């Protein structure tokens, strides 16, 4: 077995499939668990960010850490497209884990509200779309789920909608957004990524407007001026500095 | 004291035995010292001092006319009389005084090359002592009450600031990152102050009467809510579990950090434990505070009993932190004390004022 | 920067610690003794102790004591020493070589913390699940055991109780469960917790907490049998095993305290128990079928003022003194016809608190030879140390020696001797102040339980017999001493410098200095002068007196009428404690400001505040090394070199040495036990060490530190810990590495190694080089 800092394990034979930077991001989203802080596994697509979520759990599981004692019931939200995708890739990695779908495919057969309270009480993994979070917050936020792991979490780039509201409604500190492209059109998105990983570090998105935004923005428009370049480029590095420890982009 | 030498001598006491009894017979001898004088050069009322951690030697000084001073405080004369000199001023003519009242003033812990202050100018500061030229300037929206820096964190060098607004504003000094914010208070956050003993433990006292302890690496908010009776009177938490009956001034973790003391405009002061913010019932009567800003107050440190030496009107009364007992009142100031501080290598208390005088106390013999 | 080598000329002797168990083997029953740095493994034998193995810690043990694990053939030891280091070691001999392996070791200082009052405990659950040590006020750390750690990973449990006396690990319960006795308020009461390693926090305890004895000092976790736990405070002894509550009151133990305990048996029916007047006492439990029927305390006899006490079989019990001599004393059935069932077997010696000593070139040789007021209240002696190895005299006082001074002209050592009387007053026992050939008491027209009463005892330099005894005034105690002719008169005189100790005050506000002569057999009072403190310290000063009453260090000069006129005053101190001189300089060492360089300018008559380190060190004694080189002592077992740099930056002494001693120096003196290295300054320790420094030059220096280096990447430590850290500065508010100061102990451990080690060492320096070197660099002692 791999063993991690405090009394985090993951069995060797999953952790002797994964790459060397899949490692590495298993290591990085469990020293967010201990410091309790939400993050961005940024790494672009097809690098495999299903895998080191799934072996991250695994290793959350099978090492008994000390509440939920674990791995508590977690809620993955995700495109309808990779539902089972999603099933796929746990059932063929850590079979263990009781993967439930909230979906009208799905395999229920029964009201959905009792899949949802059967998986906040085996501590499954609830696999659901982002319409599903949005239609059914009023059940989904009743259950202290351990877990939001968000894929393709650039869904919540808008802090508007009416799924960005749902999401941030999550009561737990461990909150993932996996997302290889987690900047679309402009700041204000991170800002709304960076809002539900963790919501104070990145201010108000008054204070983040004004302090990066518009100064970012402004130094990449073509006659943009020397000092309001400069400008741009020191506050693009505070803002990469803030945001160093909860994006692993690879 | 000639039992506890032969005692030291001989081995009968561990020598911390002679160290803490004296230290603690210093505290209780503390008497306003005129035979040590601070140079007047605020000319408003001081609202903070900050004796630097490492080496004890100088001390900063925040007046209520926006001068900084930073002061000697060995005596390097011969005399047995002596002045602590003013060794350098961020005066009216410094290109960068603060424009109003300086709030707070802080040496950088671990170096005393660096030092902070904020002002209700709106701006926290960042000065290197030796060029004593700003090297960093944070803007609030909204005039700052108190800053603090953790005295522990190797790690981190967040500034946690408190303004008029509700929310708490941590100013990373390493890139400069004023953006995260600790929300939950819902007024004026008068006082903060960083655990001595955990690094990301930060106590923060706001005038809607609550204190508040975060783990500001946490993303999920405080981490308790300190209540005055701690489950008598309990309702879901919308307005209850307040610290205080009025505005919460003053917070001081005790030396070892496993304890916090608030002091709120219901005159009280009160003692809570920072793990689980449990109020231990002590009683430290009446605490006469009716001050409209934060109010800074320390702890001893290195004595046989901790004490806490408060701001009382015009006088610093001291008490002992863990039975309540009113040790004494110094009375030696003509208007109403803003902030003491300890020097904890000699036992002696330095107490600023608004009658523009930092009057030292040092143990009597 | 200063150059200073400081070595071991006597390695510490006072026992801080002893316990017994199957260390070396599973059948061998072992003595392990700590004194302050080395650990001492014997072998109980039929009859006495069979040395094994002498180890040196990196490290002061504060806590010591042997568990065995589930499975483990033989004991491991913990061993916590007083910077925090933990280790667990274990015992293999393999033939002829013998190891101390570190089967495992950590740091468990907080960064913060207020050091608890009573001091380090350390206490391991009798089933070996967990060590549990109270450091700190407030906290208890917990270092499990059964998560099998080599780095030795604790975390603390918060304690609701802030002033913890003592703590113990109770016996037959299912939990690891605490029981100590804490003060509140509301006076003294005893606590159980049960520690959660998996919840890693207390729970509620077997038994509800309980209103003891004012003074309850002592918890005895009693095995299983019984169970339960026996708190001894003054007036009681006290069982509590739940709803069982016995208690006794026997008075034979009020007239002293109760410092240490023994469990004779394995089942705890029997407890020895050691209290600071040396008697001993033998604690009973009598069972019924079993529960507890009553408690019965008999005293044994008397021993040396045991620290700590061990009992090894067959009626052998070793005492274990800080204070006195250790002994291995027999416990008889039958009394000795004195009341006493003690008999002293054996006597290990203890150069006890070294409170004072002088170096006399006595028999008119070239040869130094320390004489040390070493010992306590009743084991106070004067020791006489001479290289020949050292051998050690040792002339019984029976009463606390305090002070030492060698008047050469009169063959006579003056020694300040101290005595503990009771009731007007009477002498517990016969000590030598009351066997003095002559004697007198002083008749002072200046001023108009149990008390200490002072005696100035002239003691012959051949036969060391009290040739007289002085007893001072009612409630006078006597400080300082010196032997030296003032002025321009011809006599040498005793000159004690007192105080008047009342209880009324923190503080003597009257003293005086007092002019003694010895002279046909008979010590008259030349001259007497009131001063208004305690006069701690007194220096003769180019013919004239240097006194250092309360705050004030003045010269007075004598007068060719024979008394005392003052010259010059210095107020600039908070305690001036330690006086030295060289010339017209004169170093002060205080209370707590540390140090400072003061200089008797003649051609004015006053005092000139050269320089002065600003460094709050609270000192145990200073020397002067040399024209501009301090040596100090802190009272955190540190040593500092401190350097008049080179404006009124100038008034800074600069702190160019820093060294961690581990002992606490009672005492500085120029001299050598000996017929490349400058100077010889001796010290001696409450340990009873005797350490050397000398300087070194810069050359040399860089070599030893370089070979320092290397050693430290060669040897290796019982319980893996850095010579650095070891050796570094530490204050409880602040720390730094050493520097300026090589440990001659880690050197001359050059020679203790085989070759190929030695090729180790000297890779890019030939070996036999550096054989010479530390071959001559041992010649100083
Ligand atoms: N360490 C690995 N060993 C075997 N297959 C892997 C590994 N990492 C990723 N894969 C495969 O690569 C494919 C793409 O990874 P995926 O998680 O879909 O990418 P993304 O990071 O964009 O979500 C998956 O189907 C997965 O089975
Ligand atoms: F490739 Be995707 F981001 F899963």
């Amino acid at each position: 077995d791999a063993e991690f800092d405090e009394g985090f394990k993951v069995p060797g034979f999953l952790f002797k499939k994964l790459f060397k930077y899949q490692q590495t991001g298993v290591r990085w989203l469990w020293e967010l668990h201990c410091q309790q802080a939400g993050g961005i596994l940024g790494d672009e697509m097809g690098l495999g960010k299903t895998i080191q979520i799934i072996a991250f759990l695994a290793g959350l599981s099978y090492s008994k850490i000390r509440r939920f004692e674990g791995l508590g019931p977690t809620v993955i939200v995700c495109p309808t497209t990779v539902m089972h995708q999603w099933v796929k890739e746990f059932h063929t990695w850590w079979p263990p884990f009781r993967v439930a779908i909230l979906h009208e495919t799905g395999s229920y057969t029964h009201k959905k509200e009792k899949l949802i309270r059967d998986v906040a009480h085996c501590h499954g993994i609830l696999i659901t779309s982002y319409s599903y979070i949005r239609l059914m917050q009023d059940d989904i936020s009743r259950y202290d789920w351990h877990y939001v792991i968000l894929d393709e979490g650039h869904k919540i780039r808008n802090p508007n909608a009416a799924v960005t509201l749902a999401c941030k409604q999550f009561r737990t500190p461990h909150r993932i957004i996996l997302s290889g492209s987690p900047m679309q059109n402009n700041l204000r998105e991170l800002w709304s990524l960076f809002d539900f990983i963790f919501p104070g570090k990145l201010g108000t998105l008054p204070v983040f407007m004004e302090q990066f935004s518009v100064p970012i923005t402004m130094g990449g428009y073509s006659n943009a001026s020397p000092v309001q370049v400069k400008t741009a480029y020191k506050c693009a590095c505070v803002l990469r500095d803030t945001i160093n420890p909860y994006l692993l982009r690879r | 004291m000639l039992g506890f030498l032969s005692a030291r001598q001989t081995g009968l006491e561990d020598p911390l035995r002679l160290r803490r009894a004296e230290s603690t017979r210093r505290v209780l001898g503390l008497e306003l010292n005129k035979d040590r004088d601070v140079e007047r050069i605020h000319g408003g009322g001081i609202n903070t001092l900050d004796i630097e951690p490492v080496e004890g030697r100088y001390m900063l000084s925040g007046g209520s006319d926006g001068v900084i001073v930073l002061y000697d405080l060995e005596n390097s004369s011969r005399q047995s009389y002596y002045t602590c000199k003013a060794v350098c001023s961020i005066g009216r003519d410094h290109p960068d005084v603060h424009r109003y009242s300086v709030e707070t003033v802080q040496w950088y812990p671990h170096d005393t090359g660096m030092f902070t202050s904020s002002s209700f100018d709106k701006t926290l500061k960042v000065w290197d002592t030796n060029t004593l030229q700003t090297a960093d300037v944070f803007n609030f929206e909204e005039t700052v009450y108190s800053h603090h820096m953790s005295p522990v964190s190797t790690k981190h060098c967040l500034v946690a600031v408190g303004t008029r607004g509700p929310k708490v504003q941590l100013c990373d000094l390493k890139s400069g990152s004023c953006s995260h914010i600790l929300q939950g208070h819902r007024q004026e956050i008068l006082a903060v102050s960083w655990s001595p003993r955990y690094d990301y433990i930060l106590a923060t006292a706001s005038a809607d009467s609550r204190v508040k302890l975060w783990d500001v690496r946490r993303a999920s908010g405080c981490l308790i809510t300190l209540d005055q009776h701690n489950g008598k009177k309990s309702q879901a938490v919308e307005s209850a579990n307040t610290a205080h009956n009025g505005k919460v001034n003053g917070l001081c973790f005790t030396s070892d950090g496993l304890h916090l003391l608030t002091v709120g405009t219901d005159n009280r002061m009160r003692l809570w434990n920072s793990s689980n913010g449990e109020n231990t019932l002590v009683n430290y009567g009446k605490v006469c505070n009716n001050s409209k800003k934060g109010l800074k107050f320390t702890v001893s440190c290195g004595c046989s009993s901790e004490f806490v030496f408060v701001p009382y009107g015009s006088t610093i009364a001291v008490y002992t932190v863990y039975s309540g007992e009113q040790i004494t009142m110094l009375k030696g100031h003509y208007k109403t004390v803003d902030c003491c501080v300890f020097q904890s290598n000699f036992q002696e208390l330095y107490s600023g004022s608004r009658d523009c005088n930092i009057l030292a106390w040092v143990p009597s013999l | 920067m200063s150059y200073n080598y400081v070595v071991t000329a006597q390695k510490p002797t006072a026992v801080n610690g002893c316990v017994t168990g199957h260390f070396t083997s599973a059948e061998d029953l072992n003595l392990l003794i700590a004194k302050n740095t080395r650990l001492e493994i014997y072998v109980v034998t039929a009859e006495g102790l069979r040395p094994v193995k002498e180890v040196g810690m990196y490290g002061k043990i504060a806590v010591m004591e042997l568990f065995r694990p589930k499975g483990e053939s033989k004991d491991l030891l913990f061993i916590l020493t007083a910077k925090y280091n933990a280790c667990i070691l274990e015992y293999k001999q393999s033939g002829e070589s013998i190891d101390i392996i570190t089967r495992a070791h950590g740091n468990v200082q907080d960064r913060i913390g207020r050091p608890s009052e009573t001091g380090i405990i350390g206490i391991i659950d009798p089933e070996c699940r967990m060590i549990g040590l109270r450091l700190y006020d407030g906290l208890f750390k917990v270092i499990p055991l059964d998560r099998d750690n080599k780095e030795l990973k604790a975390f603390n449990i918060r304690l609701e109780e802030l002033h913890v006396i003592d703590v113990k690990f109770l016996y037959g319960c299912q939990a690891p469960t605490i029981c100590f006795v804490y003060q509140d308020p509301q006076g003294r009461h005893v606590k159980t917790y049960e520690v959660s390693l998996r919840e890693k926090e207390f729970n509620k305890g077997p038994w509800k907490q309980e209103n003891v004895e004012a003074e309850a000092s002592m918890v005895i976790a009693v095995p299983e049998p019984f169970g339960g736990a026996i708190i001894i405070g003054q007036e009681s002894i006290t069982y509590h095993n739940g709803d069982k509550y016995l208690a006794i009151a026997p008075p034979i133990i009020k007239q002293s305290t109760i410092v240490c305990h023994n469990r004779v048996d394995p089942n705890g029916s029997r407890y020895l128990l050691g209290d600071m007047e040396g008697r001993l006492f033998m604690l009973l439990l009598e069972k019924e079928e079993v529960t507890l029927k009553d408690l019965r305390v008999e005293l044994l006899g008397e021993t040396s003022i045991a620290e700590c006490l061990t009992y090894l079989d067959n009626g052998v019990v070793f005492v274990g003194s800080r204070l006195g001599d250790s002994q291995l004393v027999k416990l008889n059935v039958d009394s000795n016809e004195q009341g006493s069932y003690v008999v002293a077997m054996e006597t290990f010696t203890n150069l006890g608190p070294i409170v004072d000593m002088c170096v006399v070139d006595l028999e008119r040789q070239g040869q130094g030879q320390l004489v040390t007021c070493s010992g306590a209240f009743k084991e106070g002696s004067l020791r006489i140390i001479r290289n020949g190895k050292l051998h050690i005299r040792t002339v019984p006082l029976y009463e606390s020696p305090r002070k030492i001074c060698y008047q050469e002209v009169s063959q006579c050592f003056g020694v300040l001797s101290s005595r503990i009387e009771v009731q007007g007053t009477t002498a517990l026992r016969p000590s030598a102040s009351t066997q003095a050939l002559s004697s007198s008491v002083s008749s002072s027209k200046l001023f108009s339980e149990e008390v200490e009463v002072h005696n100035l005892l002239i003691i012959d330099q051949h036969t060391f017999e009290v040739l007289h005894a002085h007893q001072f005034l009612q409630n006078e105690y006597a400080l300082s001493l010196v032997s030296c002719k003032l002025g321009k008169d011809p006599n040498t005189y005793f000159i004690v410098g007192t105080a008047m100790v009342y209880p009324e005050e923190a503080e003597p506000k009257q003293g005086r200095i007092v002019v003694f002569q010895y002279s046909d057999g008979k010590l008259q009072t030349v001259a007497e002068k009131e001063v208004k403190g305690a006069v701690y310290s007194m220096v003769e000063f180019n013919g004239k007196l240097l006194a250092s009453i309360n705050s004030t260090v003045r010269l007075y000069e004598w007068t060719t009428e024979k008394e005392l006129r003052t010259e010059c005053n210095h107020y600039n101190n908070i305690m001036a404690l330690y006086l030295k001189t060289k010339g017209d300089f004169i170093l002060v060492g205080d209370l707590m400001r540390s140090v400072l360089l003061l200089a008797y300018k003649p051609m004015e008559g006053n005092f000139e505040e050269i320089a002065r380190d600003f460094n709050p060190n609270w000192m145990s004694a200073v020397e002067i090394l040399d024209d501009d080189n301090f040596l100090g002592a802190e009272n955190a077992f540190n040593l500092f070199v401190c350097q008049k740099d080179s404006d009124e930056e100038r008034q800074h002494l600069q702190e160019v040495g820093l060294f961690h001693l581990g002992e606490f120096v009672n005492v500085f003196c120029h001299g050598s036990l000996v017929m490349p290295t400058q100077g010889s300054v001796l010290f001696g320790t409450v340990n009873g060490m005797i350490g050397l420094v000398t300087s070194l030059s810069e050359s040399w220096y860089n070599l030893l530190l370089d070979m320092q280096n290397r050693l430290n990447k060669v040897i290796k430590s019982v319980g893996k810990i850095e010579h650095s850290f070891w050796r570094s500065f530490h204050t409880e508010r602040k720390t730094e590495p050493a520097t300026g100061f090589i440990d001659g102990d880690l050197i001359e451990s050059f020679l203790d190694i085989s070759r190929p080690k030695m090729q180790e060492v000297v890779a890019n320096l030939t070996a036999d080089d550096l054989i010479k070197v530390v071959e001559e660099l041992t010649r100083i002692h």
